[PDB]
């Protein structure tokens, strides 16, 4: 009757003829089965071309292989639909909506189509504001933003997972929010390592996996971000909560869409990328913002190009993105955590205007105090702290001593160690810090500083080194 | 004087590879694309 | 001793039991054929990638559909395809056989015998296409495979399950490092126990056949065709084989990681594997990209690296472990190939020819060389004696400015220099001479424990060598029990602190001096 | 052509042949200057799509059987002295020891202009 | 190739002659345009596959 016939089978691509008054809109969601025993399945086509002629172009998302020409086509009327509400935490999905920990979950539940558009002009914030996390170095040296882009530039072995883990627990304890990962081009070994770690920490809870692997064709991988933040709107707008949303290096979502725009037979653009590159990644990046007095912030792991930052794709992800952080292992290998390096990590709300004159004095302060310490460390290590001078190795005692300080007592560290973590507050942290600069804790031991909150705690660790104010 | 002279070498280096490698990555850009226009257009050549 | 009446009633009771009745079978014609494509009209039936019969026993695969014919890829004596010929279906997608009697022999892209040493018996076959673990049937990896380089064992560890890219210019020793982790498995085999055994599937794709018989003759010379398949795409062979042929081998050794077992594949030089598929895609007219590529070729290459996994104990808990290799042209590792394998792997291991010729052989860049597993593929002795290995290669490097000035120089510096010079010659290791854990371990222990501090660099290698000797003739229970219990003890430790002292002061340096400290 | 008659002296005749072939690359040279009149999409750097299958399906007959040998020597054109090239590149995989010549070494005066650290022997 | 012609003419009757192709650049480009305007597959900076 209203069904269409497969007519063209091109790897992931393939040509659907409709009756003439039944062509589906873009982007809806066709099903074609294939029954070949050994590879039988459910084929989701979506919409990507209208060809004429009672054809449509659509862009598969399971493999093609066994798929005849002529079999039945199934119009769902919609977009690729997720699973929406409380029911998606400590669960794990696909780009699809799919239960992967337990199939057949989440049918139930609401559906909502993962192509929105952004708020409205007249619902956006035209005011900047902090994410005041408790973390000290990022509150500090690197504020974040409510409803902004935060970059994340750590790998293998410098704490990114344990980083992912702190976000969780402080968005679910000290915001009452959720939390939404989307891993994009995402590792299966890897995939099934966070799974175990955050049910391990038991923060599976608090957050909802969405996996879009490497061993899937292109439009799933292109497709994954979107279920993800589908997700978390709905998290934001239609329960009433702030949203943490963490995509697996982003770039993986700009390259699937570049091999999607090489499979439709489209022309290439400068270097290569799809030529709606900006227009792709606005899409996606500007449903991510504060309204309504929630909003939806995201951390976005970053993968630069042959490490050149105008490169197209990291050059049209900076346009969206708020702040940096860099996790170094010349940090994680003296044990300061969260490994975040000081003097690489920066924030575009760093500034007197928005974080205040006393914020920024101190924070410039810290860095040029860190900066000046980095210039020296060559000078220490080839010839020796013998050879120094005095200011100089004053300067080095503080700037050991601010090191340390920066470090923190993380609440994804409560599963080993078991005491708490700490929240300090940006008063406090930026009383801590001036009175560092000062010298004001110049006598007391370096260990004194390692993975502590405020005050409070410096002067019971320091006393438990016999060390006073 | 040797000190000085070998620090400001070194910044000069060092400003010299910074600047070299921006050249470098145009020049690898540059490349990328002009091969796939003489893929691509061979290939609407023989479309 | 020729079987004789055995060929003849062998023949005899097959063409007794030739009853070939005859049935319908859905038909189509060759339109058109060229340089190893043939498309076909008719065949409404054919689904993606099945197999068909073209005239003569030739073989195709169905990869462009279309409302006017079908393109196929041709497998082999594509000269003999004509316009005209009857094309038939097979209606099965690409299979191959598998089983234990393919440990020794080699094989095409299709599980047919190349070496002449008579036919195959299999368990059954297997889809080429069959998906990957599930993100929920996996585990974590946890068991070392240990490749026998002192410089991968150390510092970039391989599991049991894990993606270890090999990528290096070319000639620069990564086909020795494949074959040294293959031939490190010969102890395993040995052992019978089917939880340290490992299986081993060579893939050769893209190469000469006498570089293939190279491969096979010293794998051979080590007793390690055993429990070795080669799967072999020779250079003269289509574009189809050369870019099924790891798929081929990853059919193979996937029914025995389903069956419990442990596997180790080689994919050599994957990047030939990309450029058979890059031409079969710009034959059948699909869209070209960056390089020509066809715009699936990340999909080509993730969709057969992530089958190797470590699965979950309720699936038997098998593993199998990918050994792909890259080869990259200038040293540039953002081509477009070698960015898109160094995404999908667990680590890599990077080979430059200016570290071979200075003699770092294995040519191996450990400071950019990484493994994303880490500590968690190895044994704690290992994991105790190379975790003060990497910050002090390190050291060495920033230090290695200073060489001619180390009166100028603080005298931790200096120590730094000398134990970095000493560590570098220490990671090199001849080619075809893997090493068990525990000696890697004495090695590695001899030289960080500060046991080198006193040795000529120039005699360190010899110094290592004799030792090892020394305590595989004498002083066997050190290395035995650390095999057995896995970790260096306190009491082991100082036997082997006993055994170099006296060995010290038994051995000859170059320059005849004395290595006594 | 002289392949052939090579491989009659191989294998009929049975007897150490030697053969030379100055410059193997215009073969693959001239593949690629009839590719798009025959229909074929481009490759990467101009080059014909089955530059490796026509490579390979014509050196894997210039080797040595068991028991015939054939000495081989190929001369092998590096295009515009850059040996990333794919033509080189493809054709580094087929050969037992490759004499590499620079054209820097060549500017110095050495002759012959072989460049150490390139070339290699199995 | 004209005036390859003039001189092979005289070349094959016992002299010796000399030739200079100025810019076989610009020949080589007037052949590309050729080309490309009779829609022959571009190659090489467009440059026709002969
Ligand atoms: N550890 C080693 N010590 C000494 N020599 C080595 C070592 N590894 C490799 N070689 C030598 O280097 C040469 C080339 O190595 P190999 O063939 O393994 O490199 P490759 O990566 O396979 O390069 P290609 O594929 O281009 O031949 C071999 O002749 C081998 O003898
Ligand atoms: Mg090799």
């Amino acid at each position: 009757d209203t069904s269409g016939r497969v007519v063209r089978v091109t790897g992931p691509v393939v040509d659907v003829e409709f009756p003439r008054g039944s062509i589906p809109e873009l982007f809806n969601a066709l099903h074609a089965e294939i029954t070949f025993e050994s590879l039988a399945k459910t084929l989701t086509l979506e919409v990507a071309q209208h060809l004429g002629d009672n054809l449509v172009r659509t862009i598969s998302l399971q493999p093609t292989d066994g798929l005849v020409r002529g079999v039945e086509v199934i119009d769902t009327g919609r977009s690729i639909s997720v699973p929406v509400g409380e029911g998606v935490k400590g669960h794990v999905f696909n780009a699809l909506g799919d239960c992967l920990d337990e199939p057949g979950y989440g049918e139930k539940f609401e559906h909502w189509s993962i192509h929105r558009k952004p708020p409205a002009f007249e619902e956006l914030e035209p005011r900047t504001e902090m994410l005041e996390t408790g973390l000290k170095v990022v509150d500090l040296l690197t504020p974040y933003v409510r409803g902004g882009k935060i970059a994340l530039f750590g790998g293998a072995g410098v704490g990114k997972t344990v980083l992912i883990q702190e976000m969780i627990n402080r968005i679910a304890r000290n915001f009452g929010g959720t939390s939404v990962f989307a891993g994009v081009g995402e590792r299966t070994r890897e995939g099934n390592d966070l799974w175990v770690e955050l049910a391990e920490a038991n923060v599976l809870k608090d957050t909802a996996l969405v996996f879009g692997q490497m061993d899937e064709p292109p439009g799933t991988r292109m497709r994954v971000a979107l279920s993800a933040l589908t997700m978390a709107e709905w998290f934001r707008d239609e329960q009433g909560q702030d949203v943490l949303l963490f995509i697996d290096n982003i770039f993986r979502f700009t390259q699937a869409g570049s091999e999607v725009s090489t499979l439709l037979g489209r022309m290439p653009s400068a270097v290569g990328y799809q030529p709606t590159l900006a227009d792709e990644m606005g899409e996606l990046q500007e449903r991510i913002t504060s309204t309504r007095g929630r909003s939806i912030t995201s951390m976005q792991a970053v993968y630069v190009p042959a490490d050149d930052y105008t490169d197209p794709a990291p050059a049209t992800t900076f346009a969206h993105l708020d702040a940096t952080t860099e996790l170094s292992r010349a940090v994680f290998s003296k044990g300061i955590f969260p490994a975040v390096d000081p003097l690489a990590s920066s924030s575009t709300i760093l500034d007197p205007s928005v974080v205040g004159d006393e914020h920024y004095r101190v924070a410039q302060e810290v860095i040029r105090i860190l900066q000046r310490y980095k210039d020296l460390q060559d000078i220490i290590a080839i010839l020796g702290i013998d050879e120094l001078s005095e200011e100089d190795k004053q300067l080095v005692n503080r700037a050991r001593r601010i090191e340390r300080f920066l470090s923190q007592n993380m609440m994804a560290a409560e599963q080993f160690t078991g005491q708490p973590g700490s929240t300090v507050p940006v008063k406090e942290t930026i009383e801590a810090f001036d009175r560092l600069c000062k010298g004001d804790f110049d006598h007391v031991p370096e260990q004194a500083f390692f993975l502590i909150g405020g005050l409070d705690d410096l002067a019971k660790k320091a006393e438990s080194l016999g060390a006073k104010l | 004087s040797r000190q000085r002279a070998m620090k400001s070498a070194t910044d000069n280096a060092d400003d010299l590879i910074k600047a070299l490698t921006l050249m470098a990555n145009r020049e690898r850009q540059a490349q990328i694309t002009q091969e796939i226009s003489e893929i691509v257009g061979g290939a609407n050549a023989l479309a | 001793t020729i079987p004789a009446d055995d060929i003849q009633s062998a023949i005899e009771e097959y063409v007794s039991s030739f009853t070939a009745d005859t049935s319908r079978e859905e038909v189509g014609t060759v339109v058109d054929a060229g340089d190893g494509i043939a498309h076909v009209e008719g065949l409404p039936s054919v689904m993606t990638q099945e197999l068909l019969e073209f005239p003569g026993g030739i073989l195709g695969v169905a990869l462009n559909l279309d409302e006017h014919s079908v393109g196929a890829v041709i497998l082999g004596d594509f000269e003999n395809i004509e316009e005209g010929q009857q094309v038939k279906r097979t209606g099965e997608v690409l299979s191959v056989p598998v089983g234990d009697g393919f440990l020794g022999r080699v094989v095409n892209p299709l599980g047919q015998p190349i070496d002449g040493r008579g036919d195959v018996d299999s368990d059954t076959r297997r889809a080429l296409e069959l998906q990957a673990p599930s993100v929920v049937h996996r585990q974590g990896v946890k068991e070392p495979l240990q490749t026998g380089i002192k410089a991968i064992d150390a510092m970039t560890p391989i599991g049991r399950g894990q993606r270890q890219l090999i990528i290096g210019d070319r000639k620069t020793g990564k086909t020795a490092v494949c074959v040294d982790t293959i031939l490190n498995q010969r102890q395993n085999w040995e052992s019978g126990d089917p939880k340290k055994q490992v299986r081993c599937v060579y893939v050769a794709i893209g190469q000469k056949g006498t570089t293939i018989a190279a491969v096979r003759r010293t794998l051979e010379e080590g007793g390690a065709m055993d429990y070795t398949t080669i799967v072999a795409a020779a250079a003269s062979e289509s574009a189809g084989f050369k870019w099924l042929a790891p798929y081929t081998g990853s059919a193979i050794a996937q029914h025995w990681m389903y069956e419990g077992k442990h596997v180790l594949i080689i994919f050599d030089d994957l990047t030939k594997q990309a450029e058979a598929y890059r031409a079969i895609s710009l034959l059948l007219r699909r869209p070209p990209g960056r390089e020509a590529y066809p715009g699936d070729v990340f999909y080509l290459h993730s969709r057969l690296l992530e089958r190797c996994a470590k699965l979950s104990d309720d699936l038997g808990g098998g593993s199998l472990t990918g050994l792909p290799i890259i080869e990259t042209k200038a040293n540039d590792i953002s081509a477009y190939i070698p960015t898109n394998v160094i995404s999908i792997t667990d680590g890599q291991c990077f080979l430059e020819t200016d570290l071979f010729n200075q003699g770092v052989r294995p040519a191996i860049n450990v400071g950019v060389s990484v493994s994303r597993v880490g500590g968690a593929a190895q044994i704690k002795a290992m994991k105790e004696v190379a975790g003060s290995l990497r910050l002090d290669l390190s050291q060495y490097r920033e230090l290695e400015a200073f060489a001619a000035f180390a009166s100028d120089l603080d005298a931790a510096s200096k120590a730094q220099l000398e134990r970095g010079a000493r560590l570098v010659e220490l990671l090199k290791q001849p080619q075809s001479q893997p090493m068990p854990v525990e000696e890697q371990v004495v090695s590695i222990f001899l030289g960080t424990g500060g046991h080198l501090d006193s040795v000529p660099v120039e005699d360190v290698r010899r110094f290592e060598t004799e030792l090892l000797d020394h305590m595989r003739a004498s002083e066997e229970e050190i290395l035995t029990e650390i095999r057995d219990s896995q970790k260096l003890t306190e009491e082991a430790a100082d036997k082997l602190t006993e055994v170099i002292k006296n060995f010290k002061k038994g051995f000859a340096a170059t320059g005849g001096g004395s290595v006594v400290p």
